[PDB]
């Protein structure tokens, strides 16, 4: 997954 | 065709409802549930600096084409996308809103949202992926600038307008905005951090990086300003057909996930274009842990397939950080070389050096590089200097005090400094020591399968049982676990 | 007278190992007065040829009671490792030592002049003391328990003869305390402090390292000097006005003179090529201190100087003195303000907005409030402090919020024993808003019973629970505005 | 004192 912001 | 609000939400969603006391996560890896709860225009908070909120955005601006891209994606959320772009645009510059259908189970979750105004439904008639179904879309777009979304997103106030405003100045310009956080349990919107960039690691992971305070001091002017970033996360950007088109669109041989973030971004800045986030651009992104739709190898080929075109020498490095990927087949670049050729574009070294220069970068004969690990703990200085005792610290990958290199001297420094075995009697404290190619006392040898730290010349090795007892130590090497040490990457 | 090598060392230093000095005196009085030391130079160093019509210093030694081998070895250091026509004297001050003989016996030695004073002035007056008896064009400053080595000197020179508002040091390398093992520092290293104005070593930034990696021996700009160890044109220390005269024993030294030489035009560097060994010690053989300090503050620092006061607000009560002439030194002058210091010379000093309320670490005990690298919508956590304020830094903002980078600690859910949030700062967010309680120790939320706990943090994080009497609800801000 | 470098 992309990582969160 | 009908007015987005005039659309029966209730209707739409209510087919594909959680039921009985299902689980809420299972279809999605997100809460259902939560998400089918909200309403199509739910309010958010306005996450904007406030100097974005006190602006007159233009709006002879060229229209876009919005690109959403789409696998069983969940209704509520899908309808919500879809309904953000179209509440929170100027309608005027929403061209269109193209919905590829990526070969979802149920084909009416997208021909449903077809009977709204300006959504345009394609449908792949099998599983193409993240990457070509972009492509198709893109393909199929009419307007002159080009808009990729996620579809599990909600659109902020005036969101689109600065993407805009930025890619109309300057058709080379790839841009993104700002990713809020939509919470993956409960849906509530959060409002991210404005002071990062984009980012990553030798391993080509992507990841976030803070601004260094001496850019962050340098913008405090302008604190709303333009921000270049080395990379782009992917999901969210806006780009210029034609210059999407000429750059060599996608790698079209990539697979389901990748990956295509990577080697978009190498592209455009070596090409002579440039990335930037917008911070007065809000757009809020449903992060998840997992994937809902193998994962390692289709991550790793896609990965390779971007290193070897464009990285140079300097996929090595990636190779010393992942060696197992030497053994996975990438396939055919033939083409994105003769690309890159064609589009005269900059080496790597140039890349890393004006782009990305805080990535710090391996000696070309430095043995080894990176952390020293033991278990989930590292080699740190302690911010010890000279004359310093040395030792452990959960690792952390913000490789700062945990930096470390094994030279072709033989040594093993952090920055000028140097492992230094004082006393060569077991039990003894290492220390900090000021570099010399000439002290034998500095010399270290990797062994047992590059598990292990000995001292050159002896039956010593390096051993972190004295931690906590004044720091690591030389002990007489056996098959102790606290004499396990591994650089993370190897040459 | 009579030549150093025919001096008696023997006989001289005749007269618990670490009682009187806070270092091994045992170990030190093995030692030979001109006893060999490792070469701790740069490869390019080595390299090179110098000057000589370069002008001759005056080197001034300051001391009080110190331990006899340690004291001739910093001379005969200057001496043996020195040219000569370059050492035109050394002037030894003898800061009122119990025994003048001390000082007195050196006095035999080849171009030693020894100056005693006949009550304890300290350090700073010592120095001028010996600066103002001074016969050469350039100051040399050294501590008593030094140690010169190879070529040391020239590039000192070199530099305030092409520039004479050059003030300049060496890299000062480490004689251990213990063992005095001479050993070799880092060069890749900067002066610098905290806001509670205590000196500290900082690390280059890796924009500045990479940047030098062409000339790695170049001289370093430092907006802090550490002290005990510099060069400096002898018109421009007098000019400049020489030592604020009212200080007292006890440092604030290096502090004050740093200001002041940036400030009014002149620089800083440190010399990498330059290599002096000297003992550092844990401890001294408290208010002064303070004090001194004080008079720094309140002459220099302009408004900034309250960013102090808050680190150490005890310091308030500390009566430091009359600041006249030195106010009117700074006006005369022409010095810049404070302000253009930090901008200028020191910017990675990390420096409060002027409307927050409390400032840099959250401490709970020897804990500290930190973010675990984690970013919005992430939790929080506690992790052992570590005074390089960087997932520690914290901001206790005029909009009552409690503030990391643009990231806010949010009370998402108001139940106790719920965890809080990191997300980004809305000055309209009511979840977002903390105040000061009891004595500033702990941490309210605003409109609640609710308190800032650490009891969850091995459990998932930083939570909010119901305010109480419990050790996990203390909380300190290391800087307040109060 | 000092602390060293
Ligand atoms: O085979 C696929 C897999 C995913 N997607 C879509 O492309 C995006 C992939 O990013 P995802 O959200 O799945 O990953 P994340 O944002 O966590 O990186 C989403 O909009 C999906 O709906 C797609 O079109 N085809
Ligand atoms: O009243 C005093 C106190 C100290 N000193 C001297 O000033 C120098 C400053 O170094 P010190 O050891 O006091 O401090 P440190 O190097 O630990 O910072 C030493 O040579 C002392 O002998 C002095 O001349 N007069
Ligand atoms: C005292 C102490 O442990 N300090 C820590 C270091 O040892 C490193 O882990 C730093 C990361 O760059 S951070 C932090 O300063
Ligand atoms: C993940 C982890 O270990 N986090 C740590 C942080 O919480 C701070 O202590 C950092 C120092 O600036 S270091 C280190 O990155
Ligand atoms: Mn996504
Ligand atoms: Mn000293």
């Amino acid at each position: 997954s992309t990582c969160p912001a | 065709k009908v007015r987005w609000p005039d659309f029966n939400q209730e209707a739409y969603v209510g087919g594909t409802m959680v039921r009985s006391g299902q689980d809420p996560y299972a279809r999605n890896k997100f809460n259902q549930v939560e998400s089918d709860k909200l309403r199509m225009d739910r309010a958010i908070p306005d996450t904007r600096h406030d100097q974005c909120q006190r602006k007159q955005w233009r709006v002879d601006l060229p229209a876009t084409s919005v690109v959403i891209t789409f696998h069983n994606e969940a209704r509520s959320a899908l309808l919500r996308t879809v309904v953000s772009v179209l509440k929170k645009s100027p309608p005027h510059l929403i061209k269109e809103i193209i919905l590829v259908d990526d070969y979802s189970n149920d084909p009416e979750d997208g021909a449903l949202l077809g009977k709204i105004e300006k959504v345009r439904v394609l449908r792949n008639d099998r599983r193409e992926g993240l990457m070509r179904s972009r492509v198709r879309g893109a393909d199929a777009a009419q307007a002159k600038v080009l808009t990729f979304l996620d579809s599990h997103c909600e659109c902020n106030e005036h969101w689109l307008e600065p993407l805009l405003e930025r890619v109309a100045e300057d058709r080379t310009r790839v841009v993104s905005p700002i990713i809020d956080v939509i919470n993956m349990d409960n849906f509530q919107y959060v409002g991210a951090s404005a002071d990062l960039k984009g980012g990553f690691d030798w391993n080509l992971v992507f990841k976030w990086d803070y601004m260094t305070p001496e850019q962050r001091r340098s913008r405090q002017g302008n604190p709303v300003a333009p921000i270049k970033t080395p990379m782009i996360a992917g999901g969210l950007f806006v780009m210029d057909k034609f210059y999407f088109e000429e750059l060599g669109k996608y790698d079209m041989m990539m697979d389901v996930w990748g990956g295509e973030n990577l080697e978009i971004s190498f592209r455009v800045w070596q090409c002579g274009g440039s990335l930037e986030i917008i911070p007065c651009s809000r757009v809020g992104h449903v992060f998840r842990k997992q994937h809902p739709y193998g994962s390692g190898t289709v991550f790793a080929r896609n990965t390779r397939r971007a290193a070897e075109v464009w990285m140079d020498e300097y996929k090595n490095f990636y190779y010393a950080a992942v060696p197992s990927a030497r053994n996975v087949p990438y396939g055919n670049i033939q083409s994105r070389l003769e690309l890159r050729k064609k589009l005269s574009c900059k080496p790597f070294k140039w890349y890393l050096e004006n782009v990305y220069p805080e990535l710090r970068v391996p000696d070309h004969q430095d043995i080894a590089f990176g952390a020293l690990q033991q278990g989930t703990n590292c080699l740190d200085t302690l911010g010890h200097f000279a004359d310093g005792v040395v030792g452990v610290y959960e690792c952390h990958n913000a490789g700062g005090n945990q930096e470390w290199a094994l030279t072709k001297e033989k040594s093993v420094k952090h920055m000028d400094l140097c492992l230094t075995v004082v006393d060569r009697a077991p039990g003894s404290l290492i220390k900090l020591q000021g570099c010399r190619e000439d002290d034998s006392r500095q010399k270290w040898e990797q062994i047992e399968g590059n598990s292990k730290l000995r001292h050159v010349g002896s039956n010593l090795c390096l051993d972190s049982r004295t931690a906590k007892s004044g720091g690591l130590s030389v002990e007489v090497c056996g098959p102790a676990l606290s004499q396990q040490w591994k650089f993370t990457l190897n040459l």
